């Protein structure tokens, strides 16, 4: 209620009841006065040679909290509790409440900073539950909760890019402005807190089960089927017919198909045989869009890289995340030693792989004269009849996206994994009210200059997640997410002596089996 | 920001009963110029049991002490200049007959 | 409610209420922001030449609170009221609460460290109720509250150390590592309280009283017993019998049996004949536990250095205090006329001397040509039918201990004497909140420049004791407690010219008697 009063208590754990989890966590944030208060005109033109890299947008001094990625809930022991016990898991319902808010003002005098709070400096917070901005939270970008409770974390400034006009930095007369200020949003003093629920929508549950039997393989190999294949002709064209045997699956009749595929390159890791000295720009798979042409990593959901146990990834096809984070716009090539780059081989009975052609289609009409001739494919889309796995989650990766407000789309699987809402978590957007400097006399134009100024204070996050029990009769054991080193020189999932939160393997959510 | 120096006086002194009365140095290194006045501090951080006590920080060079129970002394003395400032340690060990 | 408003009162107290004594006790605490801010990783390899200090850990930065030693609830008056007047006592309730929380901000700006107050910064305590961390309270270190109440003691930073590998520094794949910030904790403004009751289990009642009465001499010295034992043998091998007498304690049948030993070595102090320079760790017992050898004093329950009036103590067995006090890290050699070395000599008549043997036993068989042999053993465990005292809890030794959570236990009177307790009084950890400093940026790398800070309040703990009656138709005085000084420089359990608490002896409970 007033300045020597706490407005809200640190809230951070997790409560498995029955098929239902809730996750609660509290983090640290620190808000920067972003852009000195000010709408900006961020553009570009073609940087590294590209015109796709060409925007034109705003930058707004509002900073944004982004809880999208599952390691700002899930601690990785109730993570491994999740991904070894159950099937699937959904989100139900959120709770985001914003307290302790505190506004220090720095008084660089003389290079001597000091950093004292106003007690009369206010804090604006909306929540965009309309969905009239441009949502830039499900797509990949920094600045999330830690993964680690003790870590405080700055908010990031809130930006987003509308229409260019043909592939430069100059705007189209479609492109908007979206003035956030004229958003309704409550004015928080250091004694005041912001409540904000949600539910979610009815989506599917994640399949996190790896499939038990193959897709091409799905009959006995004990009895054998009541159809037959053409084989061969005669001497004359007379055809030939063969009875389909028994377990002969690379010539049974099939009845489900796999899913979607682009034949994207394979590269070794571990000890390698890659091409030497690789530009890897020019290669890759893109998908030309209005003008420029774009790099699209993941490719579409349908595919996997690494077969199994074996050292070729399809590095276009995957979702490579670091160890650590990063400091912001860094030119570092990193090795391979630094990332986690993450597979989806256990997918693999369902999924074709990215780095191999799909499979081969008549290319002429035979006769007497032309001999048959097959011709393979690199890409083949949705087919009726088809079946898939969805992309993998991981505890370092995106939980949700928005579903962009077009007419039409098929069906709304992120190819980033995660969840497609159309109604997604309304994005809590923040900042510092702008509080005036010594303004002696009256003019027209507006004040510039500013008492510099940030804010901090907690925020703790409530998601609700329901979950689909595991309910198989297989008889040996299962592989499950043990932690298995072999000689560690420190705990993983914890700090070292520096300090610093430690992970070193990305971990999925494909470890129970499920036959098809 | 104030400087730093070196105390150094030993540190073992052994002494023993009945000869329990002692007194302690302050040599200083380096040689301090003849302007720069020294300030001293001597505190009593162990003792015995039962230790009566006569050994109030004298703030002076020399470091009188009565009345010593058997036992182990510490002092931590506590050299404070105008722009120096060092410190040092020194155990009295005083066994019994 | 607020800042210009008391969250609680000053109660020190003792409330002597029939066979029932309410204890509180109110202390001023000092927290420093520990690590700043941050989990870190501690180990160690063989110092001192030992494997057995080899461990591998992490340190926090939450503090802890520590009233786990008797003086922090009891005056030396309200000890001395006890234990000549009761035979038992033991915990029932428990009541903390700390309050008055203010924390200060430190601001070395040119070496001019301003300490001005934050009313907005927040402290988070919470209490570990599920015993879900290592419990380090119960294990006699420090950071205690203190003996004498206007004392500010600063609190203990809460660290861990779980298992290495090979007696190293280096993890095993079952080291654990517990994360505080993922407990949910109360955020403690500066107008804020945190209470917590807690009632403890049943437990024995202490026995404080020593035996009136030897165990091997409990018939009656007037009447001989109708059972005869084996003298001697003739000239043949015939067997001779004597009927044992009636006060010929050291031959009649006996009944009950003294308590487990291991034969410990016996010092000499005050004049002494010990032997010169002896380095006394390679020859002191040890108990091997996985790897390597640890030294284990106190031995467990059942023996007890020091007979009666003599100057032979087994140094291995015994509680060894200071005086006042001591600097962290010190390997400063103290005499005896620093430490409060702690006799056990009122459980004589029931327990073995540790530096003597316990008894000897039949090496051959004997016959015609082989005479019969004894020997002496230097241990000898629990035997059924056997009855020993536990350990004296001082005023200034520890209250309980925590049983481990293994499979099972035998009676587990903790060896440093109190009370064992399988669900002890949870851990109140506390922390200062990291307030960030000047963040002008977004990095993905988390905040590591924090406002430098610690805070400080007042705690209280009230706690509660049942009471044994004492009930004995003794003619006699008895020996008590009492303040016999000859020639007093100085009142004990009192300041001194300095202000420093003087306590000169430890104060034990066995001074009513009591007949097996």
């Amino acid at each position: 209620d007033g300045v020597g009063n706490a407005s809200g208590d640190w809230h951070c754990d997790s409560t498995w009841m029955g098929d239902r989890v809730v996750t609660k966590s509290t983090r640290t944030w620190v808000l920067p006065s972003y852009n000195n208060h000010q709408y900006r005109e961020i553009k570009s033109g073609s940087v590294d040679g590209s015109n796709a890299n060409a925007y034109f947008g705003y930058s707004t001094p509002w900073g944004y909290f982004d809880f999208n990625r599952f390691h700002s809930h899930w601690s990785p022991r109730d993570w491994q509790r999740l991904i070894n016990n159950y099937w699937g898991f959904r989100p139900r319902s959120l709770r985001v409440k914003i307290f302790n808010i505190q506004v220090k003002e720095v008084t660089v005098q003389d290079s001597t900073t000091t950093i004292a709070n106003n007690l009369t400096s206010t804090v604006q917070v909306f929540t965009d539950d309309d969905y009239q901005l441009p949502y830039v939270v499900g797509n990949g970008t920094e600045g999330c909760l830690p993964a680690f409770p003790p870590q405080v974390f700055t908010l990031p400034q809130y930006g987003y890019a509308t229409l260019n006009r043909d592939n430069t930095e100059n705007p189209t007369e479609r492109s908007s402005f979206f003035c956030l200020e004229y958003f309704p949003s409550k004015m928080l003093r250091t004694g005041n807190n912001f409540e904000f629920t949600y539910n979610f929508e009815e989506v599917p549950f994640h399949s996190s089960f790896a499939p038990s039997q193959n897709l091409f393989k799905l009959a006995n190999p004990l009895v054998d089927q009541y159809l037959y294949r053409f084989v061969s002709t005669n001497n004359t064209g007379g055809v030939q017919f063969n009875k389909n045997l028994a377990g002969r699956y690379a010539n049974t009749y099939k009845n489900w198909f796999p899913g979607p595929m682009g034949r994207t390159q394979g590269w070794n890791l571990g000890s390698g045989v890659n091409r030497a000295s690789v530009s890897a720009f020019a290669t890759t798979n893109r998908m030309e869009l209005e003008g420029a042409s774009y790099q699209v990593p993941p490719q579409p959901n349908g595919m996997t890289n690494n077969l199994q146990g074996s050292n070729t990834y399809a590095l276009e096809n995957t979702m490579i995340f670091n160890s650590q984070p990063a400091n912001p716009g860094t030119t570092a090539t990193y090795l391979e030693g630094n990332m986690l780059i993450t597979s989806e081989s256990e997918t693999q009975p369902v999924n074709r792989v990215a780095y191999n052609v799909g499979g081969q289609m008549a290319t002429n009409n035979q006769s007497s004269t032309t001999a048959p001739a097959t011709g393979t494919y690199n890409l083949q889309e949705i087919v009726p009849g088809s079946v898939w796995m969805e992309r993998d989650v991981y505890l370092q990766g995106p939980i949700w996206a928005k579903i962009p407000e077009t007419g039409a789309h098929f069906h709304p699987s992120p190819a980033m994994g995660g969840f497609g809402l159309k109604h997604p978590p309304p994005m809590m957007l923040i900042k510092n009210t702008p509080v005036p400097g010594n303004i002696t006399s009256f003019s027209d134009v507006p004040v510039s200059s500013f008492i510099t100024q940030y804010s901090t204070g907690q925020v703790t996050v409530e998601m609700e997640w329901e979950l689909k029990k595991e309910n198989s009769k297989r008889w040996n054991p299962e592989i499950q997410y043990t932690n298995n080193y072999n000689d560690p020189q420190f705990v993983d999932f914890a700090p070292d002596s520096t300090g610093e939160y430690r992970t070193t393997r990305p971990i999925g959510t494909r470890y129970l089996t499920r036959p098809l | 920001v104030i400087k730093e120096l070196v105390v150094s006086a030993g540190e073992s002194v052994q002494i023993t009963l009945p000869k329990n009365e002692v007194q302690l140095n302050a040599y200083v290194l380096q040689e301090p110029p003849k302007g720069e006045t020294y300030t001293y501090d001597w505190q009593l951080i162990t003792h015995p049991r039962d230790y009566s006590g006569e050994m109030e920080g004298k703030h002076s060079q020399i470091l009188k002490l009565s009345k010593l129970t058997p036992g182990l002394y510490e002092f931590k003395v506590i050299v404070e200049g105008q722009n120096a400032h060092g410190e040092g340690y020194v155990n009295v060990t005083v066994k019994p007959e």
